[PDB]
């Protein structure tokens, strides 16, 4: 799949496909 | 350990940010 | 369908680069 | 009021993009 | 079946997707 | 011509965080 | 906002949203 | 207003590779 | 000519491109 | 052009803007 | 100290972004 | 050397990446 560190704006966009319809919650503070 | 620490820090699967979806 | 997907995929990254350390949820309908 | 209603037919500034953080 | 015909118009999920990996 | 060349940048970038290792071929039409 | 670096192709989409309908210029010499 | 913005986004993320040290202006009309 | 104009609706290749480079 | 290293998601952008109507092979393994 | 130094070599806000708009 | 090791641990110009076209 993504054997790989996704940071930044690469995780947001990894979280938006994998999650599809439901949708996501991201938080960068830890 | 939160999403950065564990994704971005680390290496997550698809079953490692699953956990984030609504 | 897509072009629709294809600017919410735009949106959070926007949301990403506008939100910051805030943070932001993604809910689509709602 | 919704997201991608407002944001994908109009165009969101970043002022009205910031209505939409935590 | 083409990639950007179902793509394109529908919306492929991520299992969709894998259809066209190596 | 544009918005279907706007969304197989999408798919490549959708298809490089679903198929990782494997890789991946783009063959449009074909 | 974005207490970050921005690097590369990440730069000129911070501009491109930030200074939207205006424009912007990028020199990535020095 | 958008997938025109949308393409707007793809343009400069162009620029930014077919340019490189050249650098590169965007200008909407004009 | 434009950018968004020949670029938007049209599909510019890297040579297009090129005309808006500094 | 860009003297500059491209990895993972702007490798293939990279490769989707320069090849084309062609397309391209993106093999991360080695 | 020029676009990337000032941002990408080091953090700039909205007000150090805004600089290089038309 | 690959297409990571020649463009992504390297350096690659146009003709080093219109390498991997189809
Ligand atoms: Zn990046
Ligand atoms: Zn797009």
């Amino acid at each position: 799949f993504v054997n790989q560190h996704l940071c930044g704006s690469h995780l947001v966009e990894a979280l938006y496909l994998v999650c599809g319809e439901r949708g996501f919650f991201y938080t960068p503070k830890t | 350990r939160g999403i950065v620490e564990q994704c971005c820090t680390s290496i997550c699967s698809l079953y490692q940010l699953e956990n984030y979806c609504n």
